[PDB]
RNA sequence: AUGGAGAGUUUGAUCCUGGCUCAGGAUGAACGCUGGCGGCGUGCCUAAUACAUGCAAGUCGAGCGAACGUUAGCGGCGGACGGGUGAGUAACACGUGGAUAACCUACCUAUAAGACUGGGAUAACUUCGGGAAACCGUAGCUAAUACCGGAUAAUAUAGUGAAAGACACUUAUAGAUGGAUCCGCGCUGCAUUAGCUAGUUGGUAAGGUAACGGCUUACCAAGGCAACGAUGCAUAGCCGACCUGAGAGGGUGAUCGGCCACACUGGAACUGAGACACGGUCCAGACUCCUACGGGAGGCAGCAGUAGGGAAUCUUCCGCAAUGGGCGAAAGCCUGACGGAGCAACGCCGCGUGAGUGAUGAAGGUCUUCGGAUCGUAAAACUCUGUUAUUAGGGAGAACAUAUGUGCACAUCUUGACGUACCUAAUCAGAAAGCCACGGCUAACUACGUGCCAGCAGCCGCGGUAAUACGUAGGUGGCAAGCGUUAUCCGGAAUUAUUGGGCGUAAAGCGCGCGUAGGCGGUUUUUUAAGUCUGAUGUGAAAGCCCACGGCUCAACCGUGGAGGGUCAUUGGAAACUGGAA
């Protein structure tokens, strides 16, 4: 049993810890059959780790601990 | 109709408990009160209030974890 | 509080009964746990006996209870004693 | 048209204009609210008779009533029948249906109906328009 | 492969786009005018409007306060589950799939165990007093598996429990059991709704809750949401399912189950493991009656009924025999949960108001030019039959224990509201009738009054004097205990066209540039693995549809094992094309 292991970029960065997490993806449309994408816009904590225009890296879902952020993962590979 | 036994039970069940609740928040009142007087309760005092959660412990008028966050606010402030 | 079911199943004038395993509380046809065979109240039935209670050994040996006046078809099974 | 716009702006079905539009409604007597029922018949009372003439192709000169139903959405409705009924202030069952070429009915009048069982000197039509005495 | 048809109508005629109307199935259906059967399923959908009237959860004293195996009141549980309606809710409320290094739980039954010592008090009881009663207090008691003090014991960083059979209660580890919160995806119409949000979005605390958290306050700050349709209004309880469809799709949500939300309307707590509680309390408000008017009462969205509004949907019914549901050791017990009869033709089907004969066969209807066909082998009047009617034994679901012999398990004695059913056996002719049409779509033809009148009408249309289209008559056609009509949905409709349409003149190309958001992309070599392809699992409950099987005199209807339960969940795997990077 583990937790979520999604991967994405992010859009920017303010103070204390608001590393929002854009997450793009595939859909078909229900009927047309048309690949159409779209995105989502998550949220998760860390110290310092990120910055704005491009931190692409694993989050991972825990116990709520916010208002929105329910993943606790900042763990980064690709940035700017 | 079985009711109109119940409206003077729990009359005289609250009428009892709310005394020993106030009892329970005034027995701890003077505890943390009394780390932070410098005061001769530095002994007797939590124990009290350690008796107090544990007799209200045994009737279900706490809940458990409740009791440990008194005792995990007080021994813990030791 | 878990016992066994004996709903009233099958056409009307006609009162059947399947055999699962069922709560105190939640009706005849409520919710069910699971299934413990069922039996032929028809009285009109030769080889009736549906119980394979390997999947219904759970029950009684994790804190059941007896159904209901349902005892002479506990009768004609065997478990218990085997603890 | 291409898939790009046809999973942006998507099909949309005709709208549905429906048969006896003055129908299908109750107006509340409390909440004061019109409502949908979807209902087959439905009461009223009558207010008029009157005929006008002019059917351009068929020519000839027929009634019409004025009813107005429960809560008062006045209509016209016509009347099956050689004969006819003798009452003001009705209590009619109106029906369905446009009778054509008059420019203004869509509705009929039920035969019977508790306020006139329609014409006595009419036999084998036995249905329509409020005929009885057969035993056939 | 067990899988799809069309016709009429624009003109003097023909093609072609385009509407319009039929032929099929449906139903929680009604209304006309005529009605006899049996086996089932179902009946305020408009007012979640108001309740005159009676009834829908009560049980128990081997623990202890009355008479001769009958009563209290403690208290122990139980009224948080059954049952009922859709008002609100476009939401993690539901449907699917996961998460608890965020969490809870006595009732049942695994263990590992205890009941030590007391003491104090109080209902009932009686007495007084006041109030048409209603509400109450005083006075003196006395209990009780009802309270409570100290004794020594895990689970906090060192801590508390026990009143019962003879010769039951409680303290921990557990299981199952029901909960609770969050997350990914899926959730109708309006752009003639384009700017929303201010504890609003983060941080640190302080608390508080079973549990994390902007849940609440103290500051610190700036955020967070949105053309991948935020906010606003309007409407709608969702779902496995049901109806339609060859399939793709479209339309529904009452039956019968899963899950919410709600109980005259609004709030907030109480006891309780569990409610912010349908048959409970407290507050304010609007209904509603009793009324020494002094104060005092109830909640039909539990069964039947009236008033209302309705197109319309009923017994002010009987019984626990069974099933489960509580309590009590156990009988017993309260149950409009449930089981039966009402009551309606409300659908679905299963039969039969007659039978072998019987010469044109008829008296009498119609056609008639009448010579003869027709109703018509119809009819008699012979010959034939019990289905309906007087009596009968009329006795399917119909079981399971508070015991004794053996060592909670076996055999052996204990329980029927509807009592019509199955039955057999004499054997009647008691109405299988009435609806609608008849010119073409689409099987069904002649006469009489009528003459653009009175009148039919799904559509084109029929009658201005001889209408097969009006109203009758006779005959014929389709029906079947009904027929036909109005109303809602689907197909026909490829008339919303992804399968499966078009834009010159028929409806349809922006007046024409430059352009961001988005959509699509030449050629080759490498690696990747998001889309792609594949297979090992966990899962999509059951009732229902699809075929097989048993049973109901076959039928309607029931039980058995399978498709088969969709986009999913995690890893294995293949790398030609679309991404992704050199
Ligand atoms: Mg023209
Ligand atoms: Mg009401
Ligand atoms: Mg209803
Ligand atoms: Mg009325
Ligand atoms: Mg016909
Ligand atoms: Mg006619
Ligand atoms: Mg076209
Ligand atoms: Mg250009
Ligand atoms: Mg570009
Ligand atoms: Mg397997």
């Amino acid at each position: 049993n583990d937790r979520k292991v999604y991967v994405g970029k992010v859009v920017s960065d303010k103070m204390d810890k608001t590393i929002t997490v854009l997450v793009e993806t595939y859909k078909t449309h229900k009927l047309y059959g048309k690949r159409v994408k779209y995105s989502k816009k998550y949220k998760t904590h860390d110290e310092n780790n990120s910055a704005k225009l491009g931190d692409i890296v694993k989050i991972q879902e825990t116990r709520p601990l916010s208002a929105t952020k329910r993943f606790r993962l900042v763990e980064i590979v690709e940035e700017s | 109709k079985s009711a109109i036994k119940r409206v003077k039970t729990t009359e005289k069940a609250e009428a009892r408990n709310i005394s020993q609740k106030s009892a329970m928040r005034t027995a701890v009142k003077n505890a943390k009160t009394a780390v932070s007087n410098n005061a001769d309760n530095k002994n007797e005092l939590v124990s009290l209030a350690v008796k107090l959660v544990d007799k209200a412990a045994q009737s279900n008028l706490i809940h458990s974890n409740k009791a440990d966050r008194i005792k995990s606010q007080l021994m813990t402030a030791n | 509080a878990v016992k066994i079911r004996l709903t009233r199943l099958g056409s009307k004038r006609n009162p059947f009964y399947r055999i699962v395993v069922a709560d105190a509380r939640s009706p005849r046809d409520g919710r069910i746990i699971e299934q413990i065979g069922t039996y032929n109240p028809t009285s009109a039935n030769a080889p009736e006996i549906k119980v394979d209670e390997a999947l219904a050994l759970k029950w009684l040996n994790d804190g059941a209870k007896p159904t209901d006046t349902v005892h002479n078809i506990l009768s004609k099974e065997g478990i218990m004693k085997k603890f | 048209p291409t898939i790009n716009q046809l999973v942006r702006k998507p099909r949309q079905s005709k709208i549905k204009k429906s048969d006896s539009p003055a129908l299908n409604k109750g107006f509340n007597s409390k909440k004061k609210k019109f409502t949908d029922l979807n209902s087959p018949q439905k009461r009223g009372v009558c207010t008029r008779v009157g005929t006008m003439t002019p059917k351009k192709p068929n020519s000839a000169l027929r009634k019409y009533a004025r009813v107005r139903l429960s809560n008062n959405i006045e209509i016209n409705a016509y009347i099956p029948g050689i004969g006819h009924n003798l009452q003001e202030h009705s209590v009619v069952l109106v029906r369905g249906g446009r009778v054509k070429d008059l420019p203004g009915v869509r509705y009929h009048i039920v035969r019977g109906a508790l306020d006139t069982s329609g014409v006595d000197g009419r036999r084998q039509g036995r249905s329509l328009y409020g005929t009885k005495k057969p035993k056939n």
